[PDB]
């Protein structure tokens, strides 16, 4: 079933891997790939999603650099090493809900701009919480493996 | 008229004999035939139709009294028919539409012949989409140590069916229908089970062409064997000739005779019909007539489902 | 007919099962289960008969000849047998389920495919002609399910959506509205498409690694690691016992088969990998 | 000790109702628990005679007779043509077991001396007989359990399975 | 009589135990705990046997041949072993409780589910039939709890309301207030409904992150962080030890099993994660 | 006996103690303390062993081989360590 | 029936030669045949007392004494301090078996009433003690199996497996 999720995990990672100029931000992402995947399946998806966005520190040019990453390949994530890493993982999760048609791409892209709609995004993900958590597993587990392999210490 | 034999589970029709632990430091192994010999199918119906008041030492004089006449066996998956096709030790289950251009194929130039033949047994061969060799391995345990005995291990390549498959035969008899129908039979092998099904089906009884398919082993009467093997190209276009045993009879627990045959799926020329008649003597014609009743000398036209015989 | 009667039964795994097959398949398993023509776990008729015959000779040592007449007489005497087992066919494998409130909540469910239910129907049709104790109350149920082939189905439960084995989201449809369930356990039975079911089923199969330890240094030996495959608890295999017409089989089917509730099949009994339960579909129907 | 006896279910006269008595209390063995008939007893090595229906002790294990267990005593009009016997629970051949049994049973079975004037020959008998299934449910299934012809019963199950399960070997003489 | 002796025993964890991953399914935790078929924690009997075997080969060096008989030889086996272990079913896990109100306040409780008690009854019923034993005392207890299925119940205590593992609110019925505890403990036992029990149980499991520090910088090594899964203290498993007649099975059941109280199961023993206590059902009644 | 020596002890905090359990979603304190299975503070034996082993390796620089046998090698661990630590149970807390 | 006597094998004296009698014919239970000592008997629940070496009937199933079963009878100088009973061969808990036995035997075990004066506290005793494993080959393993010195002279194997096959529980009081 999820044979094309190891593919998706490779394009999503190669995007995050490049919009992480600072080396300490890659290492910080490798820390998110290991940890965040293991709270989604012990604490739940949206309890971990809330934790992700709260540490992501949205509402900046960052929140619009994400929108560019969906299509562009020259976008960059700037901010705290702990912020770019947590926000880069928010991309990873959202990049999947787009490419798999769980969340409409047009909704998500305009919900990432209109402040009034972000609450409706979190409200949509709450009802898609059981469905999402099942599908992303193979995808996130692959992202975890790619991180430990590709993100190396100098 | 037509009898469908539906295997409920992988079967094994082994040749080559001697599947039992005899030598101490050695395993045993057996393969399976893809198509059961007509002796197997005859013995199955003969098992249903059994009355003690008969025979006493015959197994075919006793068998031919029960069944009228059986015609050779092929495959039917989903209303499609597949027929055995044989080469220099290659066997294939090919579909009806591919036998038409065999006589023209076997006569083409060198390079065009090989390519056409090669693509029949590899690309157009529909055997392995229908039948898999399930290589079951068995073991005998001694209750003393509760482990395996001294090398009492055997490998038996069963006949696993990936799809729904029936073996197709035809019988001249029609009072036979409501007797062998819906019957659970012990279709010959390692105590396996198949189901029987009878429905009517209209096919030809006697035809004339220049190339036949052998839908059953064509028995060679062991007296023409010399005048036959020395010039084999005059009789067999392609296929396989070998010495086979006719089976194992139940009422006497003895292995049946062993005589050379032309294996099912071979392509026999018209020259094989008159040759047999003009070589078999009436001392044995009465015998080989029975061999045909149980279903051995069965020919098929490369045209269409028209079933001939040789002595009939 | 010389198959006077047929006694189908369900093989219910009380503990995990391991009926071995050497090293016949690839995946990564060194000691895999016995497969069938299409990859599901089965119990071969040789292993199922030999295990029941090795059992039941210790259980009823006085009736050793009644069993020898029916089940083979393993000695050098070679009178023909009177009873035949068919290969045990995987009927339903347990699956972890997360349903979206969708129900009275369940944690696990039975999962079948349509391929598996065709072979069960094949076994069921084949013996209806001799079983004058016609179990059409069961054969019909498979017929209606097979009529609804081509979509995920829940027989008696009303879920409409669930997550099977933490990986597969499926939407379910009632049979038509309702029908009695086969397994009397208060557990739903799902029948999945053959593509989706083959993944959900392969996820219930237990594939463990096992270790041999150097007892002096408490570390694993070199090459002391291998892999095995077990069939979970609560799994259900369906098979039939065909009997020829005789007087020994009348005793065997009445005296011996009534008292078989638990037997031991397969191997690795030291790990407790063989305790299974037979249920004799003549009272559960 | 508790008293029960065994009324078999043939397509045969002389067994309209033989027991002559009913529970007396509310303890039985056989049931109709909304899912068919439970704990049906079977006796092998015994065949039935159409004439004055009762079980004759054949020596063939292939022959058998299926029926039900009712709590009571024999007809008390002959009282000798009944083999009484004390046996535990696990000793009984039972079909579709639903519950446990008291481990103490005194059963009366319609019996007769083999009457060896004629040789015995049993034959498989099914009791489908679509017109006859009606008469015995009239004669026993309501004369033993009144509630069948009352508020709750599944006609498409119970008015079918008496024809479907109960079978036996009859002398046909 | 298929088994000479049959010894059900509980497995009380004295320290957090950790039996290694085993399986082949990829999972989020790096070194997970052995899973059931329902997803609950369990101990494969292959791990019970290997650990108990090596323990006995140390604590009873003189009876080293009675152990090789009942538990199989090690290096060159002529014969199959005589004793079997059944996989350790999870019987009860501790869960911290915020009791809303009652006369006696509680800080933690044993939590079990109906699905787990059904697996235990399956073990008890089959072992009862495959042996002379008859654990009617347990079976009569568990068959009364399984009658109240589909409803959260507290076994003896009077709670009526609680917040288990800080996140789940439950209301509890009282069963009889007369039936004695399954085990010897003043701590009550809650038999939760299987759906809410699965989530309450996943909270009691102990996920742990561990690191390997570079000795020369006192920082985590390059990728020297990994996660790990433990089963809490006071967790009760349930397994059975079985044996066939051999004249060493009688000695095993007499000395070896009657002097086994503490064993070290699982791995991570250098950090104390294996100490466990065995309570035989012959005694805990 | 299974164990040669069994040496229980008490661990007295001279200063404030912090054995970290790492940040987590459900905590609400960014860097919390290692907790028990029933809530109380505790010291995982993996923290005890690694801290004590690292201490001994520099306080007794000649007893390396004696420490490595009892507490396990670090470079190429060809075998298991002989000494075990148990998780430090909270005995008493100053109130 | 035939009579065998059980001579234990400790690191002790008063054992040196006790039987007074040997095969008489050509039958035994324990053997030494080019591979080791087969069909060694183990009597559980008994401890041996070095003071007057003979088995004492404790109740602990962990107290055992391993010896050999030789064909013969008591020394006929004691005639009373022996357990004498007739047993099937399957009922004997034997070690390193070789084959099936006569299934009906009479055994003699050097016995002594508990004499409860002081409480019993046994100790697992091994017989490595090489200076003793040397002489017992001559003391008992040559006055019974003479060919231990003649036909299967591989003492290095019988002297070695005497230590790894024999051990017992002594009262050590």
């Amino acid at each position: 079933l999820y044979e094309e999720d190891y593919k998706l995990a490779l394009e999503a990672f190669k995007k995050v891997f490049n919009a992480l100029t600072h080396y300490g931000a890659k290492q910080a992402f490798r820390s998110r790939a290991r940890d965040l995947v293991e709270e989604i399946y012990n604490s739940g998806f949206i309890p971990t999603f809330f934790y992700i966005i709260s540490k992501a520190e949205l509402n900046s040019d960052s929140l619009d650099s994400l929108i560019s990453l969906f299509s562009s390949d020259n976008a960059i994530l700037r901010g705290s090493d702990e912020n770019v890493s947590y926000s880069a993982y928010l991309f990873i999760i959202l990049y999947y809900l787009i490419k798999r048609g769980i969340i409409e791409q047009k909704f998500l892209i305009q919900a990432l701009r209109c402040e009034k709609t972000r609450l409706d995004l979190i409200d949509k993900l709450y009802n898609l919480a059981p469905i999402i958590s099942a599908k992303i597993r193979t995808y996130l587990l692959a992202i975890k493996r790619l991180s430990e392999a590709l993100i190396e210490a100098r | 008229k037509r009898v469908l034999i539906k295997p409920l589970e992988p079967l094994m029709f082994r040749s080559q004999g001697e599947f039992e632990p005899l030598i101490t430091g050695s395993h045993t192994a057996a393969q399976s035939l893809i198509i059961p010999r007509p002796s197997t199918i005859a013995g199955m119906l003969g098992y249903i139709l059994f009355n003690k008041s008969s025979g006493t030492g015959d197994w075919l004089s006793d068998l031919t009294n029960l069944l009228a006449t059986i015609y050779g066996t092929f495959i039917e998956t989903n209303g499609e028919y597949l027929f055995p096709l044989r080469m220099g030790n290659h066997l294939a289950l090919v579909d009806q539409q591919h036998l038409i251009n065999l006589p023209t194929l076997l006569e083409k130039e060198y390079e065009r012949r090989e390519k056409g033949i090669y693509e029949l047994f590899y690309d157009k061969n529909k055997l392995f989409q229908i039948i898999n060799h399930q290589d079951r391995i068995g073991i005998s345990i001694d209750k003393s140590t509760r482990t395996v005995k001294e090398h009492y291990l055997y490998s038996a390549r069963y006949l696993a069916f990936k799809k729904e498959v029936n073996y197709v035969i035809f019988i001249d008899n029609d009072a036979i229908s409501d007797k062998i129908n819906g019957k659970i039979v012990n279709f010959g092998g390692e105590n396996r089970i198949a189901k029987l099904e009878v429905d009517d089906y209209k096919v030809d009884t006697s035809i004339e062409e220049e190339y036949y398919l052998a839908l059953s082993p064509i028995l060679i009467p062991d007296e023409a064997l010399d005048n036959f093997l020395d010039n084999i190209s005059d009789y067999v276009a392609m296929g396989k000739v070998d010495k086979i045993s006719l089976g194992f009879d139940i009422a006497n627990t003895k292995r049946k005779e062993m005589l050379t045959a032309i294996l099912e799926g071979s392509i026999v020329k018209r020259s094989i019909i008159d040759f047999i008649k003009n070589e078999i003597k009436n001392d044995l014609r009465y015998r080989f007539s029975k061999y045909e009743k149980i279903g051995y000398n069965t020919l098929m036209s490369l045209c269409k489902l028209a079933l001939r015989k040789i002595l009939s | 007919p010389y198959y006077a009667f047929a006694e189908p039964f369900f093989i219910h795994a009380i503990t995990h099962l391991h009926v071995g097959s050497g090293s016949s398949v690839e995946e990564e398993i060194d000691l895999p289960f016995q497969r069938d023509e299409l990859g599901y776990p089965t119990i071969y008729a040789s292993s199922l008969k030999g295990a029941i015959k090795s059992f039941l000779l210790k259980e009823f040592p006085d009736k050793r000849d009644v069993i020898y007449k029916v089940l083979g007489e393993d000695e050098n005497p070679e009178e023909a047998s009177l009873g035949t087992f068919l290969d045990a066919i995987l009927f339903a494998i347990p699956s972890r389920i997360i349903e979206i409130d969708s129900a009275k909540p369940y944690v696990w469910v039975y999962v079948t495919t349509y391929e598996l239910l065709k072979k069960v129907k094949l076994y069921l049709d084949s013996i209806s002609q001799l079983s004058n104790a016609s179990f059409s109350n069961l054969k019909n149920k498979i017929d209606t399910i097979l009529a609804k082939e081509g979509k995920n189905i829940t027989l008696d439960s009303d879920l409409k959506s669930a997550i099977l084995n933490e990986d597969f989201y499926v939407e379910l449809e009632a049979l038509n509205n309702k029908i009695p369930s086969i397994i009397n356990a208060g557990v739903p039975l799902l029948v999945l498409e053959d593509s989706i079911g083959r993944e959900v089923i392969n996820r219930s199969l237990i594939r463990v690694r096992r270790i041999r330890i150097d007892r002096d240094k408490k570390v694993v030996e070199t090459g002391g690691l291998w892999s095995e495959e077990y069939v979970p608890m609560k799994t259900i295999f369906f098979s039939v016992l065909l009997g020829k017409e005789s007087k020994e089989s009348a005793i065997f089917a009445s005296c011996i088969l009534r008292n078989l509730r638990y037997v031991i099949l397969g191997g690795k009994e030291t790990i407790g990998k063989g305790i299974v339960e037979l249920r004799w579909v003549k009272d559960v129907i | 000790s508790t008293q029960r006896e065994y009324v078999f279910i043939p397509i045969t006269n002389s067994i309209t109702i033989d027991v002559k008595i009913t529970i007396g209390g509310s303890d039985h063995i056989t049931n109709i628990d909304e899912r068919g008939i439970h704990n049906v007893l079977v006796i092998t090595g015994y065949a039935v005679d159409e004439k004055n229906g009762r079980l004759v002790p054949t020596l063939d294990p292939c022959d058998y007779v299926k029926g039900i267990l009712v709590a009571g005593t024999p007809q008390q009009a002959q009282s000798n043509d009944f083999l009484t016997l004390k046996l535990p629970a696990n000793k009984l051949y039972l079909i579709r077991k639903k519950g446990n049994i008291s481990d103490d049973l005194k059963i009366y079975i319609p019996y007769s001396s083999p009457d060896a004037r004629n040789s015995m020959k049993t034959k498989p008998v099914s009791i489908s007989d679509d017109t006859i299934v009606n008469n015995i449910i009239k004669e026993v299934f309501d004369k033993i359990y009144n509630i069948t012809q009352k508020e709750k019963v599944k006609i498409e199950k119970v008015k079918e399975d008496i024809k479907e399960l109960f079978s036996y070997y009859a002398l046909e003489q």
